[PDB]
């Protein structure tokens, strides 16, 4: 009936610890692992017990198939990341005197979405609050990954796409720009700069909104894996829902050549995501995608 | 335990602080005044004991030999106890440098907190996101070096400490 | 021969001597260690360390009490054999 699997931080750390997994993706912000001379010393306190009792461990073994999920998150060979909030995405920051140093801890209005691809496998990691679910996840093309990120986003607000006309503009101009409209609180009086750059008065008032006081955001992005290294996808997809609607916004990828980079400012509109999405899974540092593996030979 | 328990905060401004291993090292001296004292000890106490045995020779005299075997042998095995001190305590003190060494410095992990944040308050279009994950995993890195680093510092100051056995009561001789 | 049990209790009080004056005069200095960090391992090896010391300064203590009664013995000999 349901494959689908949750556990609270330290739950996850206890299969980290049985199937002696280091780390996974810094989004589902768990603590590390280091193994010591004894993996007794974690024992079979009642977090183990709980899972004995889900059939998530059997004996002092993980279930094979939990197991194999779990190898998928430990090393992926793609990793496709969504960082959703309801209201302004803080990214992980939790403005309080009384966090710990190295919280694990995510805002209450956020939860991260870590889509994991080891071989032709799949493998959803979704963390909201406290807890994280492990699943499997059917992907196929970039457009499947858009429907699952805009169905995450739709189900915490319902926003139509903003009505703008989509524009091209320099990405270190804009950044300048919006670094000094940001002064101003993003006010629609203080966006001539923006107007300048050729942007529409329309774009300039949703995106004012939009980056004023969000109702939702969502940032997606991806990680390849290749030997030793890694690298992040050059390119960031981020929707922000304003009372005028919702903005996509992200950079179109270099030229062979390089020698600059262009932000495209975007109505939501499910083709333009496709195409949002599928650049940034193409601005990944090695090969396409899909078939890639971090084994060179 | 688990030091990864903690965060690289903790784990390197621990390290970090404290007077230094110092008044080890002044240990490890008076240690050795003692392995070499002792030592001595036992010399003339079994030098005294030949002496007897020399001057009398009776059998009254070997029986009193058969007594003190017993603190003899105590003796010699707290002789053979003394010297492991000071090797242990270099030992320890070695491990301490090491981890002290081997630790992420505060000023490295204060450096990724802070270029975070900057990308934080740079990030309203969204396009440093990435970035701000990357610096994210290298914290996350710092955390479980600081991890393997004083998972290492106890396994040697353990091995280190199990070879100072304990002190055992000497017994009557009689 | 007594004068020979007179003769090795008195060597055996000097090392009695010898063993308690060794103790007391490093005492200070193995029971001063201090953990090098605030770490949880450099306590519980400054801390066995002390423990070790004061420990040891005990066993030395009974040493001390034994080699007196051996000492003690050793002249009761000696009279005892003397009278004779």
């Amino acid at each position: 009936t349901r494959t689908d699997i949750t556990v609270n931080v330290d739950g996850f750390w206890m299969l980290q610890a049985l199937l002696d997994i280091r780390h996974v993706a810094p989004e589902l912000r768990c603590r590390p692992y280091v193994s010591t001379d004894s993996n007794d010393w974690l024992n079979e306190h009642p977090g183990m017990a709980v899972m004995r009792e889900q059939g998530i461990v059997v004996n002092d073994a993980v279930n094979e198939q939990v197991a194999a999920r779990m190898k998928v998150l430990a090393a992926p060979d793609l990793e496709v990341v969504a960082l959703l909030s309801r209201g302004k995405l803080l990214y992980g920051v939790i403005d309080d005197e009384n966090q710990p140093p190295g919280s694990r801890d995510i805002p209450d209005n956020e939860f991260r979405v870590v889509l994991a691809r080891r071989g032709q496998h799949w493998v959803s990691a979704v963390r909201v609050g406290n807890d994280i679910t492990v699943d499997d996840v059917t992907v196929s093309d970039s457009a499947s990954i858009a429907a699952l990120v805009m169905d995450g986003l739709e189900s915490i607000h319902h926003a139509d796409p903003a009505a703008i006309n989509a524009v091209n503009v320099p990405m270190e101009e804009m950044l300048e720009a919006t670094k000094s409209w940001q002064e101003s609180g993003f006010n629609v009086f203080s966006g001539g700069d923006l107007r300048r750059m050729g942007i529409s008065a329309a774009t300039v008032a949703a995106l004012g909104q939009a980056l004023s006081d969000p109702a939702a955001e969502v940032a997606v992005y991806a990680r390849q894996y290749r030997d030793d290294a890694k690298g992040p996808s050059a390119s960031v997809l981020s929707l922000k829902d304003g009372s005028g609607g919702r903005i996509a916004l992200y950079q179109q990828a270099r030229t062979a050549g390089s020698g600059e980079a262009w932000l495209a400012i975007c109505p939501a509109t499910p083709q333009l995501v496709q195409v949002g999405v599928k650049t940034v899974l193409d601005t990944l540092p090695y090969g396409e995608w899909k078939t890639h593996s971090r084994v060179s030979s | 335990m688990h030091f990864e328990a903690y965060p690289p905060e903790v784990n390197s401004a621990n390290i970090y602080a404290g007077p230094g291993p110092d008044s080890m090292l002044a240990a490890a001296r008076a240690w050795r005044s003692l392995d070499v004292e002792m030592t001595a000890v036992q010399r003339s106490f079994n030098r005294t004991l030949l002496s007897l045995m020399d001057a009398w020779a009776g059998p009254v005299v070997m029986q009193l030999m058969e007594a003190a075997k017993p603190f003899v042998r105590w003796l010699t095995d707290l002789c053979v106890q003394l010297s492991e001190v000071e090797r242990q305590i270099h030992e320890i003190v070695r491990a301490y440098e090491w981890a002290h060494h081997d630790m992420v410095p505060l000023a490295q992990i204060y450096n990724n907190r802070a270029e975070r944040q900057i990308l934080i308050d740079n990030n309203a279009l969204g396009q440093f996101t990435a970035q701000i994950a990357d610096l994210d995993q290298e914290y996350d890195d710092f955390w479980d070096e600081d991890g393997e680093v004083m998972r290492d510092y106890r396994l040697r100051v353990s091995d280190a400490l199990s070879k100072l056995t304990p002190w055992k009561a000497p017994p009557p001789i009689a | 021969n007594p004068e020979a049990l007179t003769v090795a209790a008195t060597e055996v009080r000097r090392i009695r001597d010898r063993a308690i004056q060794s103790d007391a005069q490093v005492a200070p200095m193995t029971t001063a260690v201090r953990p090098p960090a605030a770490d949880l391992v450099s306590e519980k090896a400054a801390t066995f360390l002390v423990e070790y010391a004061r420990k040891y300064r005990q066993t030395i203590a009974a040493a001390a009490v034994v080699l007196e009664e051996f000492a003690h013995a050793l002249t009761t000999g000696a009279d005892k054999y003397a009278t004779a």
